[PDB]
């Protein structure tokens, strides 16, 4: 069992910025691929970003490419999501996820064993 | 120069698949590993790599590759991963904690389930201790579950250690058969025998 807790969510104005963070339990954080998904009301969990063990393949959903940066600090068991130039369509619950494996199908929720409970991000217009 | 493609067809589309307890190994060597056939598949239920990115498989060289394949239930596929426990991880097929390789599975309900139930696929239900990584046990010794010795006769606390899956086409997805291929990548102090095209 790995536990995951998101922080840094909340209310922000369109064009604004937020840094989500997610901290993991355990002493083998370096062995985990870390990911962000989000879920808007009425929608399924949508892949946002993922980062491999070395940091070195990063992955992004089409609609956040260019605006969002995923990064990890192994010393702090933490993955970060820098969200710039936020739009109302970015409003959702943001979930931290983790898996030992890096998936060819990296956008599939079923490829990640561990999930945080999520944190609300709200972008007003 | 190794120039012939690695025969992935003979692994993924083998006419027969092993019971998990008697998992099959094919050695892959002295061949070009072109993974683009696997990249263009949509029907795999899982495709994860450990210690290498799936995006780099066509660029990497290994001293040795092994393809281990077998059938298990859908909801046991999560056990074919480093750091897992359960009947399958503990007693049938164990990956090491630092595994280097990929695990691919797909639903095989259309091939491996029958109207009467398919009882051909077996798994080890009992064992005195957990498998070491890549260990294989095909023994059928009566398992002593209790105080009394069994004298190789079945009965009270004296169980035959293998059990049948009994796959029916009407089973829930978690109880349907899944075929699994585990590609083990070795990087030893030896010549590389397997490279990608690039
Ligand atoms: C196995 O057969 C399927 C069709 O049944 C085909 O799509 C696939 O390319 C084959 N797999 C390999 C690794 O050759």
């Amino acid at each position: 069992q790995v536990q995951l807790v998101e922080s840094g969510g909340g209310l922000v104005q369109a064009g604004g910025s937020l840094r989500l963070a997610c901290i993991a339990s355990g002493r083998t954080f370096h062995s985990y691929v870390m990911a962000w998904f989000r879920q808007a009301p009425g929608k399924e969990r949508e892949f946002v970003a993922a980062i491999s063990w070395s940091s070195t393949p990063t992955y992004y959903g089409e609609s956040v490419k260019g605006r969002f940066t995923i990064s990890r600090d192994n010393a702090k068991n933490t993955v970060y999501l820098q969200m710039n130039r936020l739009k109302p369509e970015d409003t959702a619950v943001y979930f931290c996820a983790a898996d030992r494996g890096e998936s060819y199908y990296y956008t599939r929720p079923t490829e990640y064993e561990f999930w945080g409970q999520g944190t609300q991000v709200t972008v007003s217009s | 120069n190794i120039t012939n493609l690695c025969p992935f067809g003979e692994v993924f589309n083998a006419t027969r698949f092993a019971s998990v307890y008697a998992w099959n190994r094919k050695r892959i060597s002295n061949c070009v590993a072109d993974y683009s056939v696997l990249y263009n598949s949509a029907s795999f239920s899982t495709f994860k790599c450990y210690g290498v990115s799936p995006t780099k498989l066509n660029d990497l060289c290994f001293t040795n590759v092994y393809a281990d394949s077998f059938v298990i239930r859908g909801d046991e596929v999560r056990q074919i991963a480093p750091g897992q426990t359960g009947k399958i991880a503990d007693y049938n097929y164990k990956l090491p904690d630092d595994f280097t390789g990929c695990v691919i599975a797909w639903n095989s309900n259309n091939l491996d389930s029958k109207v009467g139930g398919n009882y051909n696929y077996l798994y080890r239900l009992f064992r005195k201790s957990n498998l070491k990584p890549f260990e294989r046990d095909i023994s059928t010794e009566i398992y002593q579950a209790g105080s009394t010795p069994c004298n190789g006769v079945e009965g009270f606390n004296c169980y035959f250690p293998l059990q049948s899956y009994g796959f029916q086409p009407t089973n829930g997805v978690g109880y349907q058969p899944y075929r699994v291929v585990v590609l083990s990548f070795e990087l030893l102090h030896a010549p590389a025998t397997v490279c990608g095209p690039k």
